[PDB]
RNA sequence: ACUUGAGUGCAGAAGAGGAGAGUGGAAUUCCACGUGUAGCGGUGAAAUGCGUAGAGAUGUGGAGGAACACCAGUGGCGAAGGCGACUCUCUGGUCUGUAACUGACGCUGAGGAGCGAAAGCGUGGGGAGCGAACAGGAUUAGAUACCCUGGUAGUCCACGCCGUAAACGAUGAGUGCUAAGUGUUAGGGGGUUUCCGCCCCUUAGUGCUGCAGCUAACGCAUUAAGCACUCCGCCUGGGGAGU
């Protein structure tokens, strides 16, 4: 496959251990397609410029996933309608 | 003579970034009112202004740099 | 395409000389398989005229090389044609 | 798809039948056929209260969940079959229970797809779940009104809905033909627009296919005697004489609104009937 | 490309023939070779020294035209068109110029000159014509 | 037989080349409610129009369509028409560099095949802005126009037909050669240079300024309209008449 470095922020209204559940389950669904996601990150509660859905700032996030080719549209489209992930912009990774 | 002031602005210490994880050179690139910087007044190269413009957009898509500013 | 397993795999499965990367039977093999996969990949969304013009130019080049190999060696050209499958 | 017929005779010169590619098997489930009697526009008295029905072919009803009360257990589409009782087709589903149920068929499905129906279920086309869990903006059909009643709402072939944005109670829905009704939130609904999208472009062509369905022909306004219909009269092909076109009862049928004014739907509309 | 070699050499000696260049290149072939010995022996250019090597080529002649503008290469014309070929019998071998120039008809015993080919009295393909 | 032609390989580079899906804002319209009053609007000057049924403006929120400002430039890519927010899948092509292989496998190409802006045409969707026909008011002797206020089709999408344009560089394609300078991207070799940066050599593409040469003059000029070769198409006074 190819590297997919897609990082989509978590919602600011989330709770703490529920946010850990969101990263846990969302990381599981991203990891179900054979992609050993060899990267991670947590940029912290960092304010954005304009609102995403309702915040004046959110809890930023990152990702580093190495897979196909099989689950980039899965982790983007299957997370497009969640309540936690505000707006996931899954950029390609060829730097 | 014989060069540009602010000589190439990225070719001296680049290259190939950023884009998402960078907010620093993105902080020094996207202009004061909110627009992207002019490529004559900033001073980037051809490929430098191309990469910093693409990463300026792709870093503006994930809400990193503001899609509009104040006056 | 083509994938590297079919570039090096196809050149490895159809190498005319021991170290001959070209050998126009090899060019008809790589161009032929890449024209087929470009044929299905053009057929998947039948509006893209750019990729279609690529399919016409590529298929025409593979035809011209097929006529070249047919003019270069008769029996070996028949064996390459009947082994490859296309040209019929 | 839609085939078109070559004009072998004059019955054929416009007519189209659909390709019948979506269907797989002919002979349906014997154990869910419910019998029917074409009623013919009649009443329980015996009078014919619906004009110009009757004449049809022998229909036979197949039992359909328009509810999907069962939940969580995934389906597995065996066959998609044809039903003369409506436009759209029906997909036969073998649940893991063995409860073989004819259930209405959204597009994009074939044999073999998993269809759950819990509130936990997916937004894969076919899965069904109440309107709270549906996110803002999905293609939804089979909407109900009261919780668990049955899918009265949208069902016919090639139709859909949205969800514009909701509260705890209710869930707003841009239905088909633009009516935005505050539909209740715990209402079970299912996901996808309804299969056999090309029902509209079916050119009927010859006369008796409307008799095959069937529909008795209609006799127009300035044709009947001035007794029987309040347009008829004149010395033949007289103009449509009286002001305010009028049904075969004394009510105008250009735009005269027929909803009850004092009615329950005064609250249940944000936006209605774009015309 | 490569429509005609002799027209490429003739265009070479022509374009360099007006450029005022000291030496001139060429594609080394049997027509550039035998035409180099004929057109060099008749006294137009200084010397052709066919500096050969791998893979093909490559002739190198010098323009033997002095101070006076337009020396012994004063104007050349494709008398034979590769594509619509000229022909000349024995009695019809035409001597180009009239008294100044000389034509080079590729005879059946070697690439002759005009007067020498008339000395053999046998014509062939009109190879080129140097007016 | 051989290798530069042409092709394959190997490694680089680049782009708004295409097709499909999804996402994002700025702005206009419309709607709901607050705030508020007597004007808003448009022009050459006005009027039609809107506004005390509360407009304009301003605050908040929602819906929907279309196009993506800044980067952006006689920049890039494409056979041409053309192509611009961002991301992904599938895909074509170009150039650079050594140089492993092949050994002329090439150039053009009437028919034939295919694509081709915008207007249109059929069906079904979509209709926020713009907007023929149309309505009103203005200017004029007249206004089937210019202007302004509105306004249908269309523009948008998918599926099919249309196959024309100043479809322009008014220059068919391929190849070889022939003064120079100055830009500008995409590369490469190098002179010292860890850097960086300057400079040369080199390609490929593209812009200006100009020698020879061409020409009726304007002008072209290594991207020729120069100098020669291959092949296709077109031209034989205007109107009549692309009838």
């Amino acid at each position: 496959m190819r590297k997919y470095e897609v990082m989509y922020i978590i919602r600011p209204n989330i709770d703490e251990e529920s946010k850990k559940a969101v990263i846990e389950r969302f990381n599981n669904v991203l990891t179900s397609n054979g992609a050993e996601i060899t990267g991670t990150k947590d940029w912290g509660k960092r304010r954005l410029a304009y609102e995403i859905n309702d915040f004046r700032d959110g809890f930023y996030q990152i990702v580093n996933v190495q897979s196909d080719a099989a689950a980039v549209q899965e982790f983007d489209r299957l997370a497009k309608i969640s309540d936690d992930i505000i707006r996931h912009i899954v950029v390609k990774e060829e730097e | 003579r014989a060069k540009r002031r602010k000589v190439c602005y990225f070719t001296s210490n680049g290259i190939t970034h950023i884009d998402y994880k960078d907010v620093d050179l993105l902080k020094k690139f996207v202009s004061e009112r909110g627009k992207i910087l002019p490529r004559r007044v900033t001073g980037t190269n051809a490929k430098y202004q191309r990469k910093l413009t693409a990463a300026i957009k792709r870093a503006r898509q994930m809400a990193l740099l503001p899609y509009v500013s104040g006056e | 395409a083509i994938t590297q397993e079919r570039k090096n795999q196809l050149i490895n499965e159809f190498k005319t000389h021991e170290s001959d990367t070209g050998s126009p039977e090899v060019q008809i093999a790589i161009l032929t398989d890449s024209i087929n996969n470009l044929n299905e990949h053009l057929r998947t969304h039948k509006k893209d005229h750019h990729s279609r013009r690529g399919l016409l130019k590529m298929v025409g080049k593979r035809r011209n090389l097929l006529t070249y190999l047919r003019n270069k060696d008769v029996t070996r050209y028949r064996e390459l044609i009947n082994k490859l499958g296309l040209r019929r | 798809a839609i085939k078109k017929y070559k004009p072998t005779s004059n019955g054929r010169r416009g007519m189209t039948t659909s390709d019948f590619a979506e269907i797989t098997t002919d002979k349906p489930e014997k154990s869910l056929l419910a019998p029917l009697h074409k009623k013919g526009g009649r009443n329980n008295q015996g009078k014919l209260t619906v004009r110009h029905q009757g004449g049809g072919h022998k229909r036979q009803y197949r039992v359909i969940d328009f509810k999907r009360d069962k939940d969580g257990i995934p389906g597995r589409v065996a066959t998609v079959e044809y039903d003369p009782n409506r436009s759209a087709n029906i997909a036969l589903i073998n649940y893991a229970d063995g409860e073989k149920r004819y259930i209405l068929a959204p597009k994009g499905i074939q044999v073999g797809t998993e269809i759950m129906s819990g509130p936990e279920a997916d937004i894969k086309v076919g899965n069904a779940l109440p309107l709270i869990n549906i996110p803002v903006g999905t293609v939804v059909h089979n909407i109900e009104l009261k919780p668990g009643k049955g899918g009265q709402l949208v069902r016919s072939a090639g139709t859909s809905a949205q969800v514009l944005g909701k509260e705890g109670k209710y869930v707003l829905v841009r239905l088909n033909s633009g009516e935005v009704r505050m539909i209740l939130s715990a209402c079970r609904a299912s996901i996808g627009q309804v299969g056999n999208e090309q029902h509209e472009l079916i050119n009927i062509g010859k006369a008796g296919r409307s008799r095959w369905k069937g529909i008795r022909p209609t006799v127009r306004g300035s044709v009947m005697n001035p007794n029987d219909h309040p347009h008829g009269g004149g010395e033949g092909r007289a103009p449509i004489g009286r002001k305010s076109p009028m049904s075969p009862w004394g009510k105008p049928t250009l735009g005269f609104k027929t909803r009850k004014k004092k009615n329950k739907s005064d609250k249940f509309i944000v936006r209605r009937r774009k015309n | 490309v490569m429509t005609d070699p002799i027209a490429d050499m003739l265009t070479r000696i022509r374009n360099a023939n007006m450029v005022r260049h000291e030496k001139l290149e060429i594609p080394a072939s049997k027509l550039k070779r035998e035409i180099a010995e004929i057109l060099k022996r008749e006294g137009f250019i200084r010397d052709v020294e066919f500096v050969e090597d791998s893979k093909q080529g490559i002739i190198r002649v010098f323009l033997k035209y002095g101070q006076n503008n337009e020396r012994v290469i004063t104007g050349l014309k494709r008398i034979s068109k590769p594509g619509l070929r000229v022909y000349a019998k024995s009695n019809e071998v035409p001597r180009v110029l009239n008294g100044l120039g000389i034509a080079i008809i590729s005879t059946s015993q070697g690439v002759l000159t005009d007067k020498e080919a008339r000395a053999k009295q046998a014509g062939g393909e009109v190879l080129a014509y140097v007016w």
